[PDB]
RNA sequence: CUCGAUGUUGGAUCAGGACAUCCCGAUGGUGCAGCCGCUAUUAAAGGUUCGUUUGUUCAACGAUUAAAGUCCUACGUGAUCUGAGUUCAGACCGGAGUAAUCCAGGUCGGUUUCUAUCUACUUUCAAAUUCCUCCCUGUACGAAAGGACAAGAGAAAUAAGGCCUACUUCACAAAGCGCCUUCCCCCGUAAAUGAUAUCAUCUCAACUUAGUAUUAUACCCACACCCACCCAAGAACAGGGUUUGU
RNA sequence: CUCUUACUUUUAACCAGUGAAAUUGACCUGCCCGUGAAGAGGCGGGCAUAACACAGCAAGACGAGAAGACCCUAUGGAGCUUU
RNA sequence: CUGAACUCCUCACACCCAAUUGGACCAAUCUAUCACCCUAUAGAAGAACUAAUGUUAGUAUAAGUAACAUGAAAACAUUCUC
RNA sequence: GUAAAUUUAACUGUUAGUCCAAAGAGGAACAGCUCUUUGGACACUAGGAAAAAACCUUGUAGAGAGAGUAAAAAAUUUAACA
């Protein structure tokens, strides 16, 4: 039991992906890189 | 399944079985002794036994005399049957004949058996025999029984 | 690879550096030829370069043999008894100089997978790690529930 | 290296006089067995409730057929109890088990044709080899002494027995005569299909089930039948009758037992505990014991008046 | 003393061990509680077998393996024992087993009204 | 039915190498006593029973002669007697086979 | 995905599984008096018929049954079978076409191979379900008509496992049409005591009963006589007996 | 047929002699669920697991056999009919 | 903290895309001239095979499997059974 | 900020396409469906998402028994009432 119908991560139904903690804040610390970019950029 | 079923399937169906047996009974009355596959002469040794019961009976039984017409082939043995392998027994109740093995036979490899009727005037089959007495097994309980004897009578 | 093929663990010929380096190359034999472009490289490395490679390596008997051959060949012999056979077909001087140098730096041992980068005899200082090194003791060695004085 | 057997070396004379020593030292050995009570016996516990005794090894004489008072006909399969007794007692702990057990051994055989540890087993014992062995679980108050004998008598009329055998073996067989399939037609275009099993799964799992019902050996397997009645017993043949028919054939050995049915649980208080001893029984039993409902052979014509 | 082993939760209702005989119909699903009671050691037994690694060292590290239900040790079992394992739970002191210096120590909190039948 | 796939000498020698497949040793052989030539324990010794089989057929032989056609067993019994030997007492009003040997050691006349 | 082939309906055979339950069990509600019903919760151990026409699955009809459940499994299953249907080559009828020939049409006929290499499997050793009869009783219930439940007893059928005393097919024996044995449990809810919330409240409150089995016990359990012989044991092997080896 | 049973012969099985065929990428050739060119002995997660014959069975190896005969395609054929 | 063939570190560096395209080498054979235990520089060409239900030959697998054969006794004369 | 571009000369192969994000069309705001458009990935490497062409990280090639990293693990539990 528990089958996802046809192929996992493409089509209509999919296998739901969760967003870990650490997933979360890898993009949180690549943010935080960009906003400094944009402040040396404005001088 | 086959529990309790004492005759064996031989030749061609039931009547075939009964000629081919017939045949060997008929061979041994004129010879005295015959070889032939294991399992056939243990098959016909019963009928050569009660063969000889119903010579017994005399040649003025007439059922006997049926009897051996049938299963004697060759009619000139059964004068014989009645007036020299019947008289032969005629102290005896039984075990008129004796069965031997032998070796295979060379081309089939077949399991081979001898039988003779007892007492016939041809040379006599190397027979297996008991271990004399003067053996130092026999001996050691040839004491034991002298022992035991003489306890008893004591 | 390393399954298909034997193998050694380091290690040196008589503890050869300890107390003194010695030359484990012991005799080299040349076999070149008077004609054959074949050993063309090797004529000319005869003519200048192994005499001024001999004086370097005194400890070294060098056998050149001109000899009809098709194919010009240096055998090494090593103290250690191993005999190795290298072609020189073909080979500019310059190419058979450096062959021979790395035939003199060698020990002889079997160019084979050596198991580890190093070797020691006396890995240990402090004593080689046992299940007791950091278990501490008890009052008379008294097991796990274990009744004293019963 | 080559084998032996017990009279290959022997010699005319002394084939018979072996045969006859070994014969008489047998039966002296049973006869040596016949008053348990004075040869320092076990105590002899009450029976209380809970309590499970010894059972039998007795042989399937055959079938007989008897009549109840009513008019209803019976048959009876005639159990016959042959130099049955008691081999070793176990106790509960060595046991491994949750009761103690007591091994029984009936039918006597020839000594010639046993292993040397089952021989000197018996030589401590006492007592000629048996054919068969059973395992009895008991409880404690029910231990008899090893090397006593045990009798028809020790169970009695109207009680109810579990008879365990080995069952008729018929061999390899296919599937109706084994499980009972109804197989296919004889005609109608069937081709040299009449006997076989026809599809044993289904396609999708693509294996066969463990435990499908596939042509196979048949009997020859240890098989009880429970709660069969004890209609009456012959003290002087030592023979049980039991209700119905028991499993395998005619003079086999079979294991006797009180029967383990719910219904029929703490019904030995009336029963000989922990067995009978006729030496000890101060009366002696009558040659035939009979359940009340049993027309015995001698009793008049039946009348319903 | 696997039998006294304790689930956070209610694992042991909540959790099932499920087997398989192999002949159809065969399934079988029994709850921690029901399988506690029927062996005292498998629980142990089974997390035990689950964590080690699936390869073919697993069944001869089982082997070295020696689950007791009570206190009880055989013998020759307790005369190799070298060290014992600290406890890797803390078990919580019930209220009775608390000393009078522990519980003067903690302030009462509210003054219940006198009136209170309680 | 058809193989799948060719099976590996490995396989075929696990099978055919299994001891199941090898010839047993025989342990009940043994040396006939009167011939000194190898006996089964349970079957006649095949030297011996030539020898008695290579007399009885001279003797069939001659008991062919004397007979001189098919259907004529005789109604009496039969002893044979070898070169140097005489009718015994016991022999009278029995159909006497003359044999051209002497009387073979293990032939006991009787 | 497969056309250097994954054989196409229905049936026979043997069935595995799901529960959205047709019957049997346990329950709540009722426009539930009773007997019958309707509806929902729980339950998949066990069971779920034979016939006439039709190739049919279905459908209609006859007679039953406690009930004649719904589905999945390559519309389970043709290296197990069947070939009436569909769907080749022959032919006829109606119709279309100048004809050849053709139409979801009807109709008669029409070759179903395989010696098993591999996987799997080949005695789940053994607790049983249901109807009917008598009795309770013409009692409870009810204006009357009608008419139970529980316990108690008996007798059957089916299933599983055995057996040959008789009967029957038969005859040193195997068989059924004959006879013998067959034992636990089901969790939906219904009730006390009693807090959060000083009443009350069957409680994902602590708790108490209906209310539960370590499912029980049962079966099995020794072993270099073993060449050979016999056997109710058996394909071979193995197994039992030989104190029945002229 | 309800509903099968018994017996004989053949085959069968064992011994001896003689001795094929289709088939075969390699194989050290388990089960469940999941996954995947969408139906797994070989992948992921679990479970199972000393080795080796003989006799049966036909669920699978999308089993063997015949470069599908149905269907479509090819500016590939042929038979027959004709305004 | 763990965690790539990403990046750094010691040394080295042409050395990880189907169709197609460019380039550097080269096995053996023959010829010219060399060489003379198997080579060199060139000129040539029937110049390289893990696969075409390829062709031929050998030997495996299925497999010691399927299958095949001789009526009986005897003195080998003969007789008997069908 | 970068190092390519055009032209000249000579040619071959590719012209039966898949999923993902986005803007739309058709279908049923079904399809692992069909049709265009912008971009990406795949048809080439490695790590991750359980196994995994199309999602994420990451590319330029060797040796090493060094080191720092990239992407990268799923959270949640509920109805008293005057
Ligand atoms: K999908
Ligand atoms: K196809
Ligand atoms: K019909
Ligand atoms: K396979
Ligand atoms: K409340
Ligand atoms: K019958
Ligand atoms: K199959
Ligand atoms: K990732
Ligand atoms: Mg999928
Ligand atoms: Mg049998
Ligand atoms: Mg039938
Ligand atoms: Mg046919
Ligand atoms: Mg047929
Ligand atoms: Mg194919
Ligand atoms: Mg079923
Ligand atoms: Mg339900
Ligand atoms: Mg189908
Ligand atoms: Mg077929
Ligand atoms: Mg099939
Ligand atoms: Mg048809
Ligand atoms: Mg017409
Ligand atoms: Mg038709
Ligand atoms: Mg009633
Ligand atoms: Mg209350
Ligand atoms: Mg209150
Ligand atoms: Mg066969
Ligand atoms: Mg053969
Ligand atoms: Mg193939
Ligand atoms: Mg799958
Ligand atoms: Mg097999
Ligand atoms: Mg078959
Ligand atoms: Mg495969
Ligand atoms: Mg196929
Ligand atoms: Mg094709
Ligand atoms: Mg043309
Ligand atoms: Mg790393
Ligand atoms: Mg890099
Ligand atoms: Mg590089
Ligand atoms: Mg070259
Ligand atoms: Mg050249
Ligand atoms: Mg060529
Ligand atoms: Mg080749
Ligand atoms: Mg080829
Ligand atoms: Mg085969
Ligand atoms: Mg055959
Ligand atoms: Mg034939
Ligand atoms: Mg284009
Ligand atoms: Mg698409
Ligand atoms: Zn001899």
């Amino acid at each position: 039991r528990g089958r996802i119908p046809g192929r996992q991560w493409i089509g209509k139904h999919r296998r739901p992906r969760f967003v870990s903690l650490r997933a979360k804040q890898n993009m949180i610390r690549r943010l935080e890189i960009e906003a400094e970019n944009h402040y040396w950029l404005s001088m | 399944i086959s529990h309790g079923r004492v005759f064996r399937r031989m030749g061609l169906g039931p009547e075939s079985r009964i000629h081919l047996l017939r045949n060997l009974l008929t061979g041994l009355v004129r010879h005295e002794r015959i070889e032939a596959p294991w399992a056939r002469v243990d098959e016909m040794r019963g009928y050569a036994e009660k063969l000889i019961d119903y010579g017994k009976l005399g040649d003025t039984n007439e059922r006997a005399m049926r009897m051996a017409d049938f299963w004697l082939t060759e009619k000139d043995l059964i004068p014989k049957l009645f007036q020299v392998l019947a008289p032969r027994y005629k102290d005896q109740t039984g075990g008129y004949t004796r069965m031997l093995q032998i070796p295979n036979r060379s081309l089939d490899r077949a399991k081979m058996a001898v039988i003779e009727y007892k007492g016939n005037c041809l040379p006599p089959l190397p027979l297996p025999r008991r271990d004399s007495h003067l053996t130092l097994l026999n001996q050691l309980l040839q004491g034991l029984r002298q022992d035991l004897r003489q306890s008893q009578e004591a | 690879t390393a399954r298909g093929t034997p193998s050694r663990f380091l290690a040196s010929v008589l503890h050869n550096g300890l107390g003194r380096y010695v030359q484990q190359l012991q005799r080299l034999s040349f076999s070149v030829s008077r004609d054959g472009a074949s050993s063309r490289g090797a004529r000319e490395f005869v003519e200048r370069e192994v005499i001024d490679f001999a004086r370097r390596n005194p400890g070294v008997v060098i056998y050149v043999n001109s000899r009809p051959c098709c194919v010009p060949r240096v055998v090494a012999e090593y103290l250690n008894g191993a005999v190795r056979e290298e072609s020189i077909h073909c080979k500019s001087v310059e190419e058979i100089s450096t062959l021979v140098q790395k035939l003199a730096d060698q020990s002889g041992l079997d160019v084979i997978r050596i198991r580890k980068p190093f070797h020691t005899d006396n890995p240990s200082i402090q004593g080689q790690w046992h299940p007791f090194t950091n278990k501490p003791t008890t009052f008379r060695g008294l097991r796990p529930r274990e009744v004293q004085d019963p | 290296k080559s084998g032996t057997w017990w009279d290959e070396h022997l010699s005319e004379e002394n084939v018979p006089f072996i045969k006859q020593l070994v014969s008489d030292e047998d039966k002296a050995q049973l006869a040596s067995k016949l008053c348990p009570l004075k040869d320092e016996p076990w105590p002899i516990h009450p029976w209380e409730p809970g309590s499970f005794r010894v059972g039998l090894i007795a042989l399937k004489l055959g079938m007989m057929p008897l009549w109840t008072k009513d008019g209803q006909k019976h048959v009876v399969t005639l159990l016959q109890v042959q130099d049955c007794h008691v081999l070793k007692y176990t106790s509960k702990e060595n046991c491994n088990g949750k009761m103690a057990t007591l091994s029984v051994g009936g039918k006597t055989v020839s000594r010639f044709r046993k292993a040397t540890s089952i021989l000197e087993f018996y030589r401590e014992l006492g007592l000629p080899p048996k054919q068969t062995v059973k395992i009895f679980n008991i409880t404690d108050n029910a231990a008899i002494k090893p090397g006593t004998p045990l009798y028809a008598a020790h169970f009695r009329p109207g009680q109810y027995v579990d008879v365990t055998a080995k069952t008729i073996g018929k061999g390899f067989q296919g599937v109706m005569k084994r499980w009972g399939f109804k197989g296919q037609p004889a005609t109608h275009g069937q081709t040299k299909t009449h006997r076989r099993p026809g599809a044993v799964a289904t396609g999708d799992i693509g294996r066969v089930w463990p435990g499908t019902k596939m042509p196979g050996k048949m009997g020859n397997i240890y098989r009880t039948e429970y709660g069969l009645k004890v209609w009456r017993i012959n003290t002087k043949h030592n023979i049980i009758y039991v209700n119905g028919s028991v499993p395998g054939h005619k003079n086999c050995l079979v294991k006797v037992k009180d029967s383990k049915l719910p219904a029929y649980k703490d019904l030995g208080k009336n029963l000989p505990f922990p067995t009978y001893f006729p030496d000890g029984d101060e009366e002696e039993l009558p040659e035939d014991l009979y359940d009340e409902n049993v027309c015995q052979p001698g009793a008049p014509s039946i009348t319903f008046a | 003393n696997t039998r006294h082993i304790a689930f956070s939760g209610n694992k042991w209702e909540q959790k099932v061990y499920s087997s398989h005989t192999g002949y159809p119909g065969g399934f079988r699903q029994v709850t921690a509680a029901q399988l506690h009671l029927r062996d005292p050691v498998a629980i142990v037994k089974l997390a035990i077998y689950g964590m080690l690694p699936k390869n073919l060292h697993r069944r001869t590290m089982m082997e070295r393996l020696h689950l007791f239900p009570d206190e009880y040790i055989p013998e020759d079992i307790l005369k190799n024992l070298v060290e014992e394992l600290p406890q890797p739970r803390k078990i919580p002191k019930r209220l009775d087993e608390y000393t009078q210096e522990e519980i003067d120590a903690f302030p009462r909190l509210w003054t219940p009204p006198e009136d209170y039948r309680l | 039915a058809a193989p799948k796939n060719r099976r590996t000498i490995e396989v075929n020698r696990c099978r055919r190498r299994n001891p199941q497949k090898l010839i047993k040793v025989k342990n009940n052989i043994d040396v006939c006593p009167e011939c000194g030539h190898l006996k089964q324990k349970h079957v006649l010794c095949a030297y011996c029973y030539e020898k008695v089989c290579k007399e009885t057929a001279e003797i069939r032989r001659q008991i062919g002669k004397q007979e001189g056609g098919p259907f004529k067993a005789p109604t009496i019994e039969t002893v044979v007697l070898y070169t140097g030997e005489t009718p015994s007492e016991q022999d009278q009003g029995k159909r006497i086979i003359e044999r051209d040997r002497k009387r073979p050691s293990w032939f006991t006349q009787n």
